[PDB]
DNA sequence: GCATCCGTGAGTCGAGGAAGCACAATTTAACACTTTTGTCAAG
DNA sequence: CTTGACAAAAGTGTTAAATTGTGCTATACTGGGAGCCGTCACGGATGC
């Protein structure tokens, strides 16, 4: 049954207990921003 | 400031460029329309 | 130059490849203004310190 | 004309950061005395 | 607009340590040492 509508998906639908694991590449220490900040000693470019 | 951003200049890189060319004993020079020299280091680097 | 040109008239290719192939380096260094001594370093240039920290 | 050698090239982001010594010459750290501000009353 | 008095504060002259630079050793010594190693492609280069 569909949770908004309270009618069925008109087809049955695989349903089963699966084991699903939660991987080390997590958004939290991946998301980076950067306006202004250090930058190199010859070229000065920003670092990376 | 609430400004526009000004119109950019030349980038240190290729100052960087042209004076590790001059380490090699290359004599590079930034010419204008009528081929005369252009400094652009500002008049740091002239003796 | 001169005698570069007149080894031009060579009738054989490899001749005149050789010769063509100095030519050209003694056109570039005539037409240039450079000299070809100066491809021997009598002075070194150093470059600025802030480039080299 | 043909092996053989020498040189140059081969994707992008990211994340990982073992002598000593003596002696001379030179520089530097401490004072001690001026000369110069800085800050007061006096106007 | 000053006029003297003072009080640090920077400048100057010796002065010694502390640091730094240089010369010198007398039995006889007389040609180095790690390289060792799985691509493949092109263009070019005298060479023959």
């Amino acid at each position: 049954y569909d949770g908004r509508t309270g009618e069925p998906i008109e087809g049955p639908i695989v349903v089963g207990q699966m084991f699903i694991m939660k991987l080390y590449h997590m958004v939290e220490d991946k998301m980076h921003a950067r306006s202004t900040g250090p930058y190199s000693l010859i070229t000065q470019q920003p670092l990376g | 400031k609430g400004e526009d951003v000004p119109e950019p200049s030349v980038p240190e890189s290729f100052r960087v460029l042209v004076k590790e060319l001059q380490a090699l004993a290359l004599d590079v020079q930034t010419l204008d329309e009528k081929d005369n020299p252009v400094d652009i280091f500002e008049g740091l680097a002239s003796k | 130059e001169k005698e570069l040109l007149e080894e031009m008239k060579h009738p054989s290719r490899a001749r005149r490849a050789k010769a063509r192939k100095r030519l050209e380096v003694v056109r570039a260094f005539l037409d240039s203004g450079n000299r070809p001594e100066w491809m021997i370093l009598e002075a070194v240039p150093v470059l600025p310190p802030d480039l080299r920290p």
